[PDB]
């Protein structure tokens, strides 16, 4: 409770495994990433699907 | 970032020295003086 100002869905929520907010979840969903080499992907390139 | 030969990985939480990538920074600490690669 902060004054009356609703500060839900702008703060981290511990239900999600990542600590991004619901607004931040929307911001990450709308910006469609290219799925670059930040994660390892040679196993995915070898595992042709 | 990738597989890290050399050093080790401790569960201690020190400030970021020489940084490896994706939130991992190495150092040259005592914890037999050697190289560690912590989070
Ligand atoms: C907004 O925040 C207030 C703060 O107490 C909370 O009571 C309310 O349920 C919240 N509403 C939503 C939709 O999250």
């Amino acid at each position: 409770y902060f004054g009356g100002f609703n500060f839900s869905q702008i703060l981290p929520d511990p239900s999600k495994p990542s600590k991004r907010s619901f607004i931040e979840d929307l911001l990450f969903n709308k910006v469609t990433l290219a799925d670059a080499g930040f994660i390892k992907q040679y196993g995915d390139c070898l595992g042709d699907i | 970032a990738g597989c890290l030969i050399g050093a080790e990985y401790v569960n201690n939480s020190y400030e970021c020295d020489i940084p490896i990538g994706a939130g991992i920074c190495a150092s040259y600490q005592t914890q037999s003086q050697s190289i560690i690669a912590y989070t």
